């Protein structure tokens, strides 16, 4: 970082003055009366030069034009001919103009980013700069005249930064340009190449973007704008704000509007990234990505699930790209609106995954070894089918959990090397399709129907007839649910401990005998109460 | 969430974070605390010295004690033979107020959930 001043070399013209009162000789200024003598101070040079090294360098000359107060304007006009010669390096050169002088910026073309910032000017300053012009002047509106308070010669600048809150008219180059526009609206006319824009919120004037015919791609960043503030207008690339001034994106020629299909990406603070996709009769802005971390940052109170986000986005009237990726989170979720299929690609090992079908899409899980999928309880009718794809390594078998689903009747089916289940609660039902990657069901996967009733998938695949006939696997009747299977093989005190369960309010302990001799359990209850011994079905 | 192989060495200083209390259990066979739950790497500690840990008001049938925040631990014999099974066995030992150690992994995941 280099802070620059306005230093001139002076020549102090002086004379020798006899002080007869103190019998001494002293240096003195020349006598003004004696005809016309040289001034006491005379300015010789008005130049300054910085040569950048190899790293990134920021140059910040003293800000002389910081407002429109008459004294500051007079000072800036006085300093309007000062010469700045700044030569950038490979790292990159960022120049924040002070407000007055002759700037000679020589930025290296190798560098990835050369910035020219006008933020030092007064906040509400009419700006007009063109990156395609080698030499340009910035005029200042003084009373009854225009003074070229600035004169900038630039080479290699591609990161124009506007003023704070002024009506700016920025024009880009044929190369890649980045526009940090002001908050006062105006007009931006990019050139060719890939142009990026960073537009703040609360524009004081509609901002018009012109898309040059040689432009190829555009990324628009709205770091202070969320998606809830954008009205979903179809067949228009303009970003319309619900409250406040709106961006007014228009191409140079309306005929080639379809050219910006997939090359006009609009980011957003909350996470969504609108993408321009060509529709049947034009273009439309549809949601393409959703960085769930940013969404949680903006809306932590709301439930964060890809399905919830999807239905909320549909509620606001937003189209969806054929492939919607939900980056972030423990899994990379993808969506296919045409087929209404949601795909989860698990990444970690031994990961607890919760599975819940919805009424708008079919849920699919691509598992990883050791993982545990829990089937969430059905809550609505007409739940679309679900699919689990097991990854069987025969050493870390996955487990499929129905404990939280509270099943009442479970029926199985077999077809094309894939077990199809159904899970019906007391009122609803849900269809689940277990499959495998290698066209074979891993015979070590454990299905947990009831807390003490866990059945291997190899065991289950036996009793299933090969024809597609549904055979009863489990029913809530028969013997009740067992919360502890304590064998009578254990001898003497066993301090059987069954913790309280508030929701169920029913604990069943099963005393099992496998020996050929009648047993006699001499029990002693220390806490809790028993309802008796279960005898029959009903 | 994530465990780097061999990041912890025997003799390393360990301590609990500035949480209210870290609950410890004297029984795990049927209190159902050592059964797997959640995703990632399960670490099973065994604190040898438990003098000075205040007991908690326990309902009949459960043994739970609370550990004072910022208590010293001397890591001893970290065994990751079951790393492929995402199970990491670690043995600890209490010490004095030594004022050092980490309650988080190098990647930053908090220990003693």
């Amino acid at each position: 970082t280099i802070i620059l001043g306005y230093g001139h070399q002076y020549q102090a013209n002086t004379e020798i003055e006899y002080l007869s009162n103190w019998i001494v000789w002293r240096e003195a200024v020349p006598d003004s009366t004696s005809r016309h003598k040289r001034p006491p101070l005379e300015v010789l040079n008005s130049q300054c030069t910085v040569i950048a090294g190899e790293r990134k360098t920021t140059v910040l000359p003293l800000r002389v034009l910081s407002d429109l107060t008459p004294e500051c304007t007079e000072q800036a006009i006085s300093l309007k001919d000062y010469k700045f010669i700044l030569r950038g390096g490979s790292g990159g050169l960022a120049v924040q103009v002070g407000g007055a002088g002759y700037y000679d910026i020589d930025a290296n073309l190798v560098a990835k980013e050369n910035t020219l910032s006008f933020r030092g000017l007064p906040e509400e300053f009419p700006l007009t700069f063109d990156l395609s012009k080698q030499t340009q002047s910035v005029m200042l509106k003084t009373p009854d005249d225009e003074v070229p308070v600035m004169t900038i010669t630039q080479k290699g600048i591609n990161t124009l930064v506007g003023t704070a809150a002024g009506k700016d008219r920025l024009i880009g180059n044929d190369k890649d340009n980045t526009f940090h526009t002001s908050s006062g609206g105006g007009t931006v006319i990019s050139g060719g190449g890939n142009n990026r824009y960073i537009i703040p919120r609360d524009l004081k004037t509609p901002l018009t973007l012109t898309l040059s015919s040689n432009s190829v791609s555009h990324e628009i960043f709205l770091p202070e704008t969320t998606l809830a503030e954008l009205k979903p207008v179809a067949f228009e690339l303009s970003l319309i704000y619900w409250a406040g001034n709106n961006i007014n994106v228009q191409p140079e020629d309306e005929a080639k509007l379809n050219h910006f299909a997939g090359n006009f990406r609009v980011h957003t603070r909350d996470g969504m990234t609108l993408e321009a996709v060509s529709r049947e009769n034009g273009i439309q802005l549809a949601i393409s990505l959703c960085d769930v971390q940013r969404w949680q940052a903006v809306y932590p109170e709301e439930n964060n699930r890809p399905d919830a986000i999807l239905d909320r986005l549909h509620d606001m009237g937003w189209s969806l790209t054929p492939e919607v990726r939900f980056q972030g989170g423990e899994t990379q979720v993808s969506y296919d609106p045409l087929t209404r299929q949601l795909v989860y690609q698990l990444q970690a090992r031994y990961s607890e995954f919760q599975l819940a079908g919805s009424r708008h899409h079919t849920t699919a899980v691509t598992g990883t070894p050791g993982s545990r999928y829990i089937i969430m309880k059905p809550v609505t009718t007409q739940i679309l089918p679900t699919q689990i794809i097991l990854a069987g390594d025969n050493d870390h078998p996955e487990t499929i959990d129905l404990l939280e689903a509270s099943p009442v009747l479970v029926e199985g089916k077999k077809d094309k090397n894939s077990v199809i289940l159904t899970i019906a609660t007391i009122q609803y039902s849900l269809q689940l399709t277990i499959s495998g990657i290698e066209e074979s069901l891993p015979e070590t996967t454990r299905v947990a129907i009831q807390p003490q009733d866990t059945r291997l998938l190899g065991d289950v695949l036996r009793i299933l007839p090969d024809n597609g006939n549904w055979v009863g696997i489990f029913r809530s009747g028969h013997t009740p649910t067992v919360n502890r299977l304590e064998n009578l093989m254990a001898l003497n005190q066993v301090m059987t401990f069954l913790p309280r369960v508030s929701g169920s309010a029913e604990q069943v302990l099963c005393l099992e005998n496998l020996g050929g001799v009648r047993k006699k359990v001499e029990g002693e209850l220390l806490s809790g109460k028993l309802k008796g011994a279960w005898k029959a079905e009903g | 969430s994530k465990w780097s192989r061999g990041w912890l060495k025997t003799g390393t200083i360990l301590q609990t974070p500035e949480d209210r209390n870290t609950d410890v259990y004297l029984t795990t066979i049927q209190n159902n605390v050592f059964s797997r739950q959640g995703g990632g790497y399960q670490v099973y500690y065994r604190i040898d010295g438990m003098a000075g840990a205040d007991i908690a008001d326990n309902a009949p049938g459960e043994t739970r004690c609370t550990l004072r925040p910022g208590t010293c631990f001397e890591v001893t014999s970290v065994d990751e033979r079951h790393y492929e099974w995402n199970i990491i066995y670690v043995t600890l030992k209490t010490c004095g107020w030594s004022r050092n150690g980490q309650s988080k992994t190098p990647n930053g995941d908090n220990l003693f959930n």
